[PDB]
């Protein structure tokens, strides 16, 4: 999942 | 780092980043535009304000090194890029811990037409 806060 | 941002969220307050804090509100995730829907919300809107103080470091793939003493988060030194997006996702965390007790789930996947308007950081 590498995106995203 | 963002994935380093996201074992810290997840320490501090027991939710997964992807999905919690993804995608919520308006600022959490992809934020930009809109009045901030919650305290939670607001915590992304600094945040990013906070990233934004920061045009020459790179958040997403620059990695700090911090430690737990205790429960409090500490930022170690490395280079000043490092040290001020530690200090960004510090506070973050911090804030997300601060309001879970208003955390809704109902904010998750937000769509974007509901946020209009600049809100200056």
């Amino acid at each position: 999942f590498l995106a995203y806060k | 780092s963002l994935l380093e941002f996201g074992k810290m969220i997840l320490e501090e307050t027991g939710k997964l980043a992807i999905p919690s804090y993804s995608s919520y509100g308006c600022y959490c995730g992809w934020g930009g535009k809109g009045t901030p829907k919650d305290a939670t919300d607001r915590c992304c809107f600094v945040h990013d304000c906070c990233y934004g103080n920061l045009p020459d470091c790179n958040p997403k793939s620059d990695r700090y090194k911090y430690k737990r003493v205790n429960g409090a988060i500490v930022c170690e030194k490395g280079t000043s890029c490092e040290n001020r997006i530690c200090e960004c996702d510090k506070a973050a965390a911090i804030c997300f811990r601060q309001n879970l007790n208003t955390y809704s789930k109902k904010y998750m996947l937000y769509p974007d037409f509901l946020c209009k308007g600049e809100l200056k950081c």
